[PDB]
RNA sequence: ACCGAUAGUGAACCAGUACCGUGAGGGAAAGGUGAAAAGCACCCCGGAAGGGGAGUGAAAUAGAACCUGAAACCGUGUGCU
RNA sequence: UGAGUAGCGAAAGACGGGUGAGAAUCCCGUCCACCGAUUGACUAAGGUUUCCAGAGGAAGGCUCGUCCGCUCUGGGUUAGU
């Protein structure tokens, strides 16, 4: 049989890194609602 | 007779023909029941080959008994096959059968099995 | 094929009345080692 | 005199065990050794040293002869579990219950 | 600046059996390359140095208990000479 | 004329933590020795665990799962049947 | 409770000797046997110290276990191509 996540690493930060939630408005709202809640980990 | 001991005929045919062998070298081994039961009857229809001694009774007592094993006793080498009609057939010249003897030591302690061992008599 | 009731306290214990073991023989301790 | 001990978080069940027990209970010391010894069991070993430290205090501590000394109680009772998991057909799992036991023995004179 | 570059030596089965040969070990801190190491040792000791290796290492883990951390990182400087010599102990 | 550890905050302790999800995002459990560490020197059984004596203490059936310690559930003994 | 019940994941092992409180199951040795355009040998992704040596046996290993990819301790990845 065949499952999904079949990993990658150029994949998992060209779509979840640092740099691509500072480049949209949407993805700056995501940070900034990680720092208010807590969390030790934003997005990498 | 008439033991099949969950192993079937290719199996058998050559559980019974190492039990066979190494018990000569060693004249004690340490078995469970049934096995020497029927190693009971095997070895003794083995040395009653070693009698005779003829050139066809060593044909036929290879048939059974298991592939060269190099011995090494005190200073020497050996073969299973030129100790059984040298040295056995000798000690035993002028009894009828009945040379083997079981004793019944206790049981296992992993699958509770009675264990008994098996010489030469 | 599936339980309809509960098994009571007792039912449960009048069953094992055989569910014991038994007892080595006795010979002089040594043993039937024949 | 009665002295005891008792052996504590033992890992095996106590219904396992509990079958031993009712051949070793009003009898006889020395003929508690042998019977132990000629049963084919895992509890075996483990009540056996368990009246040997009730009788090497009968003799060191409260002064007992061990030639007629008797077993007057012996027992077994529950203690504390260990929960695990096993994996199933599906996603689904199940439980497993791994138990323990605490044994205690009473030897007496008359 | 030199005494902030390299730290302290290593001494192992490894590093005790290259003394057979004048190769000595120590551990570098990061953020420098084999160059400002050369020179370092060149005017601590003044040995006449030769050719360097290095490498890395990652962190490991350690845990005993409730302290789920894990620990700093090396960088080892393999050295090599063969005018002279150097007691360290 | 507010709660007093299933309550009060999601969090009295390791808490936006472990753990679940590609991701956005979701969510826990868990407090108490004694006035004082004086935390059981020493002897005996055993490979060790654990228990029996001795000894500290006002009490160790207060011995680190340690304040009290109900019920379900599991057992040993026996006065009538 | 159901209940000491269903189950214990495709497959050839037997004897002898040694260490140990303790061995069908660990170490050494013999014969037999199986896979074999693969149960062989190399590399990439991805995983991230699981690698090595002495120790250790409460838990984990679908049994046992003096053994281990598990638990303590110290150590091991070297480039002008
Ligand atoms: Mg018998
Ligand atoms: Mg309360
Ligand atoms: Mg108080
Ligand atoms: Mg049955
Ligand atoms: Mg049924
Ligand atoms: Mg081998
Ligand atoms: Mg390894």
């Amino acid at each position: 049989v065949k499952r999904t996540y079949q990993p990658n690493k150029r994949k998992h930060s060209k779509v979840h890194g640092f740099r691509k939630r500072m480049s949209t408005k949407n993805g700056r709202k995501v940070l900034a609602r990680r720092r208010r809640k807590g969390r030790k980990v934003l997005s990498a | 007779g008439y033991r099949k001991l969950g192993r079937t005929s290719d199996q058998r045919k050559a559980m019974l023909r190492d039990l066979a062998t190494s018990l000569i070298i060693s004249e004690r081994i340490e078995t469970t029941e049934a096995r020497a039961k029927e190693v009971r009857s095997v070895v003794e229809k083995l040395i009653t080959l070693g009698k005779k001694g003829d050139l066809a009774s060593r044909r036929n007592a290879a048939k059974t008994l298991r592939n060269v094993e190099i011995l090494n006793e005190d200073e020497t080498t050996q073969t299973a096959l030129q100790k059984l009609f040298g040295e056995i057939a000798e000690r035993y010249t002028e009894r009828q059968g009945g040379y083997t003897r079981i004793l019944k030591q206790g049981p296992r302690r992993g699958d509770g099995a009675e264990s008994v061992i098996i010489e030469l008599v | 094929a599936v339980p309809k009731r509960r098994t009571s306290k007792t039912r449960k214990n009048k069953r094992r009345t055989h569910f014991k073991i038994s007892v080595p023989g006795m010979t002089e301790e040594y043993k039937l080692s024949h | 005199m009665e002295a005891k001990a008792v052996a504590r978080t033992i890992r095996i069940a106590p219904r396992k065990v509990r079958l031993v027990l009712d051949l070793i209970r009003g009898k006889n010391a020395a003929e508690a050794i042998a019977i132990l010894k000629l049963t084919n069991k895992a509890s075996s070993p483990v009540i056996e040293k368990v009246l040997m430290s009730a009788l090497a205090n009968a003799e060191h501590n409260y002064d007992m002869n061990t030639d007629e000394l008797v077993v007057k109680e012996a027992y077994a009772n529950e203690g504390p579990t260990l929960k695990r998991f096993r994996p199933r057909a599906q996603g689904r799992a199940s439980a497993i219950n791994k138990r323990t036991s605490h044994i205690t023995i009473v030897v007496s004179d008359g | 600046e030199a005494r902030d570059i390299l730290k302290r030596p290593v001494i192992t089965e490894k590093s005790s059996e290259a003394m057979a040969e004048d190769k000595y070990t120590f551990d570098v801190d990061t953020r420098v390359n084999k160059t400002q190491v050369k020179m370092a040792v060149e005017e601590i000791f003044n040995v006449k140095v030769a050719s360097v290796n290095i490498m890395n290492y990652k962190p490991k883990k350690k845990r005993m208990g409730r302290y789920q951390g894990y620990t700093n990182k090396r960088r080892k400087a393999i050295v090599t000479l063969k005018e002279g010599s150097i007691d360290l102990f």
